[PDB]
């Protein structure tokens, strides 16, 4: 671990 | 008084022009400005984790630089900063090349000064996970979203159509415990962390070639020494400003070497900060 992590897909966030 | 953060490398010899002995300096250098007086180059000094070198030189000016950078496209040149103490031990962002085989060689080598924050998710928990430890276990996606707006995480995505996010107070927990918390993100969650007073000791590797890839990855193809080189160009025109320093070396045990000397010298209760 932890797995999920090392693979995600980023989300844009608001300034 | 003035000092600056040099966002930008000088070299002496090439620069043509120059009324004094100049001063050249890299990207991350500190330098105490003496005198800003001439509309074109200033004197200052370099400031060092240890001492303030006894010596002066010319720098280009915040006007004279920018005119230059800007003259060529169809803009980095001096950040003010201010020192700042800190009650916490300052997080860690490696990015670029190598930065996961380096992440795991601080959090094995040196295990009392550095580890890793607790992450959310609103994946259900396993019967053998325990909250807390491996994830804090977020059982409303309404609320995380909440959360996601609220800027409550510094970074978040999806995995699977589950939601994670690393959050402010679970890196500020590590913080406080007397750890740099080593993190995997992008370079936007930099800004984040400065914005929340963490301020993060964030370290680019820049590769020098795809060469340089290969070199210390041996097992990469041309197709991935291309891609892993080409997605660092892009990073460090995104993030440059951002970064607290820049590395480089021709094997990953010069280029580690160098960030556990920069992380040394960053990690004082007294550091540089954005003057704000």
């Amino acid at each position: 671990r932890r797995h999920s992590m090392e693979n995600l897909e980023l989300m844009k966030l608001t300034p | 008084s003035l000092y600056v953060r040099a966002l930008f490398d000088y070299d002496k010899t090439k620069d043509s022009g120059l009324p004094s002995q100049g001063l050249n300096f890299k990207f991350g250098d500190i330098l105490h400005v003496i005198n800003a007086s001439d509309d074109e180059w200033w004197q200052a000094r370099q400031v060092t984790p240890d001492g303030e070198s006894d010596e002066v030189g010319v720098i280009p000016s915040k006007r004279r630089v920018e005119k230059k950078e800007r003259a060529r496209l169809k803009v980095l040149s001096y950040e003010p900063v201010n020192q700042q103490e800190v009650n916490y031990t300052r997080p860690v962002i490696i990015l670029g090349p190598m930065k996961d085989r380096v992440n795991d060689d601080l959090i094995s080598e040196f295990p009392d000064k550095f580890g890793s924050c607790v992450p959310h998710t609103t994946r259900p928990k396993r019967d053998y996970e325990v909250d807390g430890r491996d994830y804090h276990f977020v059982t409303s996606r309404e609320q995380m979203e909440k959360d996601i707006q609220e800027h409550k995480f510094i970074e978040a995505g999806q995995y699977n159509n589950h939601l994670y996010g690393t959050s402010v107070q679970s890196v500020r927990a590590v913080a406080e415990k007397g750890k740099h918390c080593i993190l995997d993100v992008s370079g936007n969650a930099i800004k984040r962390l400065q914005i929340a007073q963490l301020y993060p000791i964030s370290i680019f590797i820049k590769p020098k070639s795809m060469e340089n890839i290969m070199e210390m990855n041996k097992r990469l193809t041309d197709e991935q020494a291309r891609k892993t080189f080409e997605r660092a160009v892009r990073l460090e025109q995104e993030f440059t400003e951002h970064f607290t320093a820049i590395v480089q070396g021709d094997t990953l045990e010069d280029i580690y070497n160098q960030v556990k000397q920069i992380i040394e010298e960053q990690s004082g209760p007294y550091i540089w900060v954005p003057a704000k």
